[PDB]
């Protein structure tokens, strides 16, 4: 698909201590590359991917500076939304924010976005036109009008159409051999007996990137997605992914069922069968 | 690279 | 809005007794972010690292907690998770077939 640079902010108040905690994680597509934790000793923005490590201190000082300025603002922001909702000052609450840019085929902004949530619920969002906001309730409308009064959107827009897509291009270059080439799944099938009239076949897909795959079971060209056990795609721990699909067939009919794997790392889609 | 805004809620 | 963690316990590569691997406890779909994760060898905590706290489109949180290990026919592994949404801790044993 089209590539994307994204950042996730998490601000959690800790009315207990007098403070709050602040997280940033940076992603290019589904690959984490930077992180920030306000609770880390002498906290700064840190590399989280081998290919970003080559950045100079001038890069890290800037991101670190921006992280702490943002972390300080959110210290008050938590108190503000609390007051917006007339909530007690005892409970720990959370604000989340995601924003980023998609790269178009012309090397320009395809689409830009920002969305914010409070305590797990949609709060405010930047519109596709990048010149206006949509608020989900009253509290967010107070916030919406403030950002209209100082024209927050125009700073966001100049960022998204410029700096965001530019750095994205660079990151795609820096990490081209992990980001930009597809990694095909390592596939095999296993057999697991249940009872007299039940044998479970499990089709494995391991170490693939990107995250998007298709796993299906067919019975003589006939879909079995109805009684197929399929798991949520899971991280391998190295920037690649795992998934499996299973179904219970009769102890005689192993060869009558085929697993079909489709992933962009694959040249031709696969049909697998137990041996 | 991060966006440099510090606009309160 | 509170959401309970979904737990998945697995190895990075197909478990093969004697050969060094990676025991993973992937915890996701939970809210708020305060969470407690311990990896267990025969019921005892180890020494583990986690990936950074991240969240999905639906705002629910996810992290991977993992350690290096060497599987065998003897050792039992599992993941123990605590969260405000749980009555008691949720232990999920490792099954190398799933």
């Amino acid at each position: 698909g089209p590539h994307s640079l994204s950042y996730s902010y998490t601000a959690v108040s800790r009315p207990d201590r007098g403070d709050s905690r602040f997280f940033i994680v940076g992603y290019v597509d589904d690959t984490q590359f930077v992180r920030f934790d306000s609770d880390a000793p002498n906290a700064k923005m840190e590399p989280r991917a081998q290919w970003i490590q080559q950045e100079g201190q001038e890069y890290w000082d800037r991101e670190t500076q921006i992280s702490k300025e943002t972390a300080q603002n959110y210290r008050v922001d938590l108190n503000t939304l609390r007051g917006y909702y007339n909530q007690s000052e005892a409970g720990s609450r959370t604000i989340q924010r995601v924003y980023g840019c998609y790269l178009g085929p012309d090397g320009l902004l395809l689409r830009g976005y920002r969305q914010d949530a409070y305590d797990g619920a949609d709060y405010i969002a930047l519109n596709e036109d990048l010149r206006s906001w949509t608020a989900a309730d009253m509290a967010a409308q107070i916030t919406k009008r403030k950002w209209e009064v100082v024209n927050e959107a125009e700073g966001e827009r100049s960022y998204l159409q410029g700096r965001c897509v530019e750095w994205l291009q660079k990151y795609l270059v820096m990490g081209k051999d992990t980001l930009q080439r597809a990694e095909p799944p390592k596939t095999h099938v296993t057999r697991h007996p249940s009872s007299d009239l039940g044998v479970t076949l499990r089709c494995w897909a391991l170490g693939f990137y990107p995250k998007e795959i298709s796993l299906s079971w067919q019975r003589e060209g006939q879909d079995q997605s109805q009684d197929m056990e399929l798991v949520e795609t899971r991280p391998s721990g190295d920037g690649t992914f795992q998934k499996w699909a299973a179904l219970v067939v009769p102890p005689g009919e192993e060869q009558s069922y085929t697993c079909h794997v489709q992933h962009e790392g694959l040249q031709e889609p696969l049909t697998l069968r137990w041996d | 690279a991060l966006l440099r805004t510090a606009t309160y809620y | 809005v509170a959401r309970p963690p979904k737990v998945q316990v697995y190895s990075r590569h197909p478990a093969e007794n004697g050969k060094p691997n990676y025991l993973n406890c992937y915890v996701s779909g939970f809210h708020p972010p305060q969470i407690e994760i311990d990896l267990l060898k025969n019921g005892e905590k180890m020494n583990a690292e986690q990936s950074d706290l991240s969240f999905s489109k639906d705002w629910s949180f996810y992290l991977l907690v993992h350690t290096e290990f060497t599987p065998n026919a003897v050792d039992q592994y599992s993941c123990r998770v605590k969260h405000v949404t749980l009555d008691k801790p949720k232990i999920v044993k490792w099954d190398r077939d799933h």
